[PDB]
RNA sequence: UGCUGAAAGCAUCUAAGCACGAAACUUGCCCCGAGAUGAGUUCUCCCUGACCCUUUAAGGGUCCUGAAGGAACGUUGAAGA
RNA sequence: CGAUGUCGGCUCAUCACAUCCUGGGGCUGAAGUAGGUCCCAAGGGUAUGGCUGUUCGCCAUUUAAAGUGGUACGCGAGCUGGGUUUAGAACGUCGUGAGACAGUUCGGUCCCUAUCUGCCGUGGGCGCUGGAGAACUGAGGGGGGCUGCUCCUAGUACGAGA
RNA sequence: GUGAAGAGGGAAACAACCCAGACCGCCAGCUAAGGUCCCAAAGUCAUGGUUAAGUGGGAAACGAUGUGGGAAGGCCCAGACAGCCAGGAUGUUGGCUUAGAAGCAGCCAUCAUUUAAAGAAAGCGUAAUAGCUCACUGGUCGAGUCGGCCUGCGCGGAAGA
């Protein structure tokens, strides 16, 4: 994963989620594709 | 201080391989450097003779002719081949105007007109660096008339010593940069961890059709021209081998004599690819009378880089102006440090490349005529799966036997999860 | 929203209570309250279970839906329970079940235990699989996983505990 | 569980058969007796006073003799404590000693250390010598640099300098028991104890164990 | 032991006397050695065994000036400081003969090798 | 990293509400520590005399009492400038 | 500029966290071995020698680690005086010269008994509502925090092997 | 334009900002900028709207089912949207490739059929062959549903001695 500040999406399972203040985003293609606190 | 000296100019060329006992550069190859550079060449000033001097590195009187020629046909630049001590530079400014080089400065010059990747950024302003660090030194007298010649109240270190201390500290500051690389194309490096990692490198001059060869075999893009620095940027793509299949490649950067040393201490970076490089196959020209010279070229900054213990390929390509001979195996010895017969921009010579290769790099060629009874399509599976069956030829009652011949690792990993109860291969 | 106005519906055999903002829920074998109310004024009648926000919460149907979803959760609960074939599998792997506590054995030089609270209970069909089976539809699996937490299942050839049938990431670089 | 007051009589080399030489610190253990108890009511913490020893039964005074009075009186040099409520103990004192420890393993034992009175740097700490060759004006042993120039332009309190040391409190936590011996009143522990030669050595079983 | 410091060796193989130069394990162990192995310049040589000029080695304490304690308030002193040569890599003893009698408190590992092939504890 | 779980019928580690989670956090050890001007606890022990005038939260004065306890000095200390 | 003593070392620490290890996690081109990054983490701890005035840098051998940087480039009313900048003299070199040079070498004086502050100990006065004498509780404060290496698990899970 | 050479009040402390040019007294009054829960002078003033962060009370390119506001546009009671019931087709494993390729080693063609429906194909799988899921639709269920645009106010980016 990373912290990239741009966050954007990498198959299309990916999804956007909100947990606590943090925008966080996953997906299940790959993990590594788990962008977040951007 | 990245800061760069430009390639594309007028200028009283001065050259001297007259001096009787080192020689070096006919001029013409120095001429390709001139031209790759991109200088606006004038005229080809010569001296005669002499042993190098504490002066203006080249005599009183011709120093005064190149002087005055610059004052004349107008040269935008003293250049000046071979290389000198910065207070030659000095004095020979005295009697000029302009900005001298030597042949270094220049090839560093080009260097940086080429680069295009960060990495070969930060060597190539590293190599920049080191060099100008020397040069700088005695250029304190201007800066020194103004600042007064005493009051240094407050630091006990000189000034300009501080400067220098700058300098070093950019050094470190480079490398330090090139650390996190290193360790990067390492990275990359670690999957030449897998036991299975053939790993050739290519080497000669620029204009040693590195970039050719490398395309035929590769079906790659790699653009080749007759100017020097033809090729920068190491560059991986996988081959086929009879015995390993799998088979990395990386162009290296042409070669020139007496490239410069500063050059290779940043440049460990890039060859260090070639360090581990299970073998050295080396293009080397078919038109030059510079054969000899350039081996000896080229082995000179092998030394300095280690892993000439390498086992080695010759390739005497560009066979086409010789017609040298119908390209061929050429056993040096069954050990095979051959000379190979090329012409890379036709290629024709390959398939002897490939196959004398196919002789170099092994350790187990028991073959075997394996076989099933209809209980094979996962044998034809495995072996089209991972390396070849020599041989397929099908047989009574699906009885079918076979030819194979792979490295040992497999035998292995082929004897453990199948039950190769078929047992031909170990 | 959706659900969160569908009405519940109270089979017979169960038996709800409401209390406050809590509702008993007296069933085939289960019998608790999972259920705190904020906001939603949930209540019974015929078998009636109401929601739809009450005061102002913004959290109306959010939290009445929730609520639905819990009891209706909880009733089906109060029924019968839930989380099964919290298997294991490579080798030398094993488990077993006693009292309360259940064995494991992960290739750990200490023996993998771990006792389960009340209101489940497990099985031994083999070693290979623990069957779970609990009153009340969270805990049980919550546990559960909790129970597969010593040995999340490693990649490069499934060994740990498995959560359920779980088709998962199968890689095979690096090997030789 | 709970301590006792014994002392400090002489430092010896007890020997097993393998006569490692096991050093062998040994405190004398006098019977107690119980001055009085507190409990959670009048006081905060349930509780009990004791003392061992004697005075000239005149040495004594009556405030002292009064507290003495209850619970009859054993006179000692002083009072000792001891909290505790998971266990249970007599107003009436003691005869216990020895006894109480002869199945226990770790004392902890805490004493006061030999005063060294004023002393110096790199002896109240372990500040090195500054050199004295070579130059070294005027300060071959000195305190070294404190502050640190302009700053909060003010000194902290870490650090230490010139000043008092020793005549103090400190436990060792953790002590083995060599031996209890009910002979007479001795008892045996290993490594040694700070607290000089005829003075007071509380001492409570483990409790860092 | 410590740093420099003159040292006999022990072994046969050695030739002749040899100074100290790091003392392994720890983030610097002050004065150590007694067993414990340390570095070494031969300073002082003849040709002998393998041993040779100018070279860096591990080394073993077997004999030494401060001594030893032993379980009883016993001090084993004794004169000068024996010490034997090792491989910086296999270790290993490269001696095939001690000289001079030395404590019971070095053995295990590749020690019993020596203190077996050498007389008198 | 989770369970359950809706707002968004599916989702969902979160909105609700539970499970985790580290040399860090607060304890847990030692030392210090009612000037903690919030000046606290328990235990012991002691003094329980008369008269006079002024303003009386007040005494002032006489007179008679001196207690436990404090010391002061001296003997000295592994206590100490 | 009616004077704020300047480089390096030497006693001494102090913080930051933009992490040197150890601590907790994400992914991996994570077989395991290990790494690489990223995140979280400031508790503690984090190389002696050679060479040079050196800081550095280089080198030899270590350790888990040899982290960064701030702090009148922390620290000369604590020292050090090797470099720094005087007068002595010399060399090369520029000057017709006296003279200079950041070109190098030789030699070459460190002052302050502590009022204030804050610092470390350790005291006496008064306080706490008749008076003492010993025992207290914990309102707050500080010290304290590293870790290698060995066998057992087990030649096991890993891997063709190693 | 003030200061210099101008005192007051306010922006916590403030020459150079906003307000205002002190002839001196007065325990009188009203206002200025600026403020009004406490230090602390006056609204816990009225009503309307937003903010969920302590923004306010340090900041960007930039990221996003944050939430207020808006215009318009698409789908639909012939019932969509989400989930759910079932089908997923014959040519034809397209020709080429090749051990094998065929919906998924490729390659280029990729149609014709049937039907509400189904692509020679969106993903998995196989050595390959044959499973597995949507695209497609019937049914189901019963009101809304899917987006882009504009826009106030907020989060993420955002580390110091
Ligand atoms: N006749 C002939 N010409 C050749 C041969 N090989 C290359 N050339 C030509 O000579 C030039 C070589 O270019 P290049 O391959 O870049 O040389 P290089 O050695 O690769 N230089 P660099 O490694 O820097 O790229 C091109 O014009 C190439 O076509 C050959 O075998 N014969
Ligand atoms: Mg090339």
């Amino acid at each position: 994963m990373k912290v990239r500040a741009s966050v954007k999406k990498l198959c299309r399972n990916c999804k956007i989620v909100k947990r606590d203040g943090v925008i966080r985003v996953i997906c299940s293609a790959e993990p590594k594709h788990k962008q977040r606190q951007g | 201080m990245f800061d760069r000296y430009d390639a594309g100019e007028q200028a009283v060329l001065v050259h001297i391989y007259f001096t009787q006992d080192k020689d070096m550069e006919d001029l013409q190859e120095f001429e390709s450097l001139v031209s790759s550079a991109g200088v606006e060449a004038l005229q080809v000033i010569t001296g005669s003779r002499k042993a190098p001097h504490p002066k203006y590195f080249v005599g009183e009187g011709k120093a005064v002719e190149i002087a005055e020629a610059v004052k004349a046909t107008g040269a935008s630049v003293v250049l000046f081949d071979h290389a000198l001590s910065p207070a030659q530079e000095r004095n020979l400014e005295r009697l000029c105007e302009c900005r001298v080089i030597d042949r270094t400065g220049l090839i560093l010059d080009i260097f940086a007109q080429r680069a295009r990747t960060h990495e070969g950024k930060l060597q190539v302003e590293l190599a920049q660096l080191r060099h100008l660090a020397t040069r700088l030194v005695r250029g304190w007298t201007h800066l020194e008339r103004q600042k007064g010649g005493i009051g240094l109240r407050g630091p006990g270190e000189t000034q300009l010593e501080t400067d220098r201390r700058l300098l070093r500290n950019r050094i470190v500051q480079i490398q330090s940069r090139l650390e996190r690389v290193e360790k990067q194309r390492e990275q990359g490096r670690q999957s030449r961890i897998k036991a299975d990692v053939p790993t050739v490198s290519l080497v000669g001059y620029t204009n040693a059709g590195k970039s050719t060869l490398f395309n035929r075999i590769t079906e790659a893009r790699v653009y080749a021209a007759d100017q020097l620095f033809a090729t920068l940027d190491p560059t991986l793509r996988r081959i086929d081998v009879a015995d390993v299949g799998e088979t990395v490649l990386a162009d290296t950067v042409g070669f020139i004599r007496h490239l410069p040393h500063d050059l290779v201490a940043a440049f460990k970076a890039t060859l260090q690819e070639t360090r581990q490089a299970t073998l050295l196959l080396h293009v080397i020209d078919a038109a030059d009378v510079r054969v000899q010279e350039n081996i000896e070229a080229v082995n000179t900054v092998l030394e300095e880089i280690d892993a000439h213990e390498i086992p080695t390929l010759l390739v005497m390509n560009k066979i086409d102006m010789l017609e040298d001979f119908e390209p061929r195996i050429d056993r040096d010895e069954e050990n095979k440090p051959n000379r190979v017969w090329l012409s890379a921009q036709t290629g024709a010579g390959i398939p002897q490349l490939f196959q004398a290769l196919t002789e170099r790099l092994s350790g187990e060629v028991a073959q075997h005529t394996l076989r099933l009874p209809p209980q094979e399509g996962r044998l034809r599976s495995r072996f089209y799966q991972l390396q070849a069956i020599e041989k397929e030829w099908m047989e009574e009652d699906g009885s079918v036997s076979l030819q194979v011949r792979m490295p040992i690792v497999d035998w292995r990993r082929l004897c453990k999860q199948e039950p190769a109860l078929i047992d031909y291969l170990i | 929203s959706r659900v969160a106005k569908a009405p519940v519906v109270v089979p017979a055999g169960v038996d709800v209570k409401i209390n406050g903002q809590v509702i008993t829920i007296k069933g085939k074998n289960g019998e608790l309250t999972r259920t705190l109310n904020d906001a939603v004024e949930v209540k019974h009648a015929d078998n009636t279970l109401t929601f739809g926000p009450r005061d102002g919460y913004a959290d109306g149907w959010a939290q009445a839906g929730t609520a639905r979803a819990l009891l209706n959760s909880m009733v089906i609960g109060v029924t019968e329970g839930f989380t099964k074939k919290l298997q294991l599998v490579g080798v030398g792997y094993r488990a077993a079940v006693k009292g309360n506590v259940i064995n494991l054995s992960l290739g750990f030089s200490h023996p993998v235990d771990h006792q389960l609270p009340a209101g489940i209970t497990a099985e031994c069909p083999t070693q290979t699989e623990i069957v779970l089976k609990g009153a009340d539809k969270q805990v049980i699996g919550q546990v559960a996983a909790d129970l597969r937490a010593y040995r999340r299942p490693e990649p490069y050839k499934g060994k740990g505990v498995r959560y359920a049938d779980e088709v998962v990431r199968t890689k095979e670089a690096k090997k030789k | 569980m709970i301590g006792l007051v014994g002392k400090k009589v002489g430092m010896t080399r007890i020997f097993t058969e393998d006569g490692v030489s096991i050093p062998v610190t040994v405190i004398e253990v006098e019977a107690n007796r119980v001055t009085q108890v507190k409990d959670l009511a009048n006081d905060g913490y349930r509780a009990i006073q004791v003392t061992t020893g004697a005075k000239k039964a005149n040495r004594v005074t009556k405030p002292e003799a009064g507290h003495f009075a209850k619970a009859g009186v054993e006179a000692g040099r002083g009072l000792w404590e001891f909290r505790l409520a998971e266990g249970e103990e007599f107003t009436v004192g003691q005869s216990i000693s020895v006894e109480l420890f002869a199945d226990v393993k770790k004392v902890d034992v805490t004493g006061t250390s030999k005063g060294k009175g004023f002393a110096g740097t790199v002896k109240r700490w372990n500040f090195r010598t500054q050199d004295a060759t070579h130059g070294n004006s005027l300060s071959h042993r000195v305190p070294g640099s404190i502050g640190q120039n302009q700053t909060p332009g003010k000194v902290f309190k870490g650090k230490k300098m010139a000043g008092q040391m020793g005549n103090e409190r400190v436990t060792v936590q953790s002590l083995d028991v060599v031996r209890v011996d009910a002979e007479r009143n001795l008892l045996l522990v290993k490594g040694a104890v700070p607290g000089a030669t005829g003075s007071d050595l509380i001492v409570k079983p483990a409790v860092k164990a | 032991i410590q740093e420099q410091t003159m040292l006999n060796v022990a072994d046969n193989s050695g030739a002749r006397r040899v100074m100290c130069i790091k003392v392994l394990g720890g983030s610097h162990r002050r004065y150590a050695g007694v067993g414990d192995i340390i570095k070494i310049t031969i300073k002082e040589a003849i040709p002998r065994g393998k041993v040779k000029k100018g070279d860096v080695l591990k080394a073993v304490v077997v004999r030494t000036k401060k001594g030893v304690r032993r379980p009883d308030g016993s001090v084993i002193r004794f004169d000068g400081n024996a010490c034997v040569l090792l491989n910086n890599n296999s270790e290993q003893p490269i001696g095939t003969r001690i000289f001079g009698p030395v404590t019971r408190e070095l053995r295990s590992e590749k020690f019993m090798k020596i203190i077996s092939l050498a007389p008198e504890v």
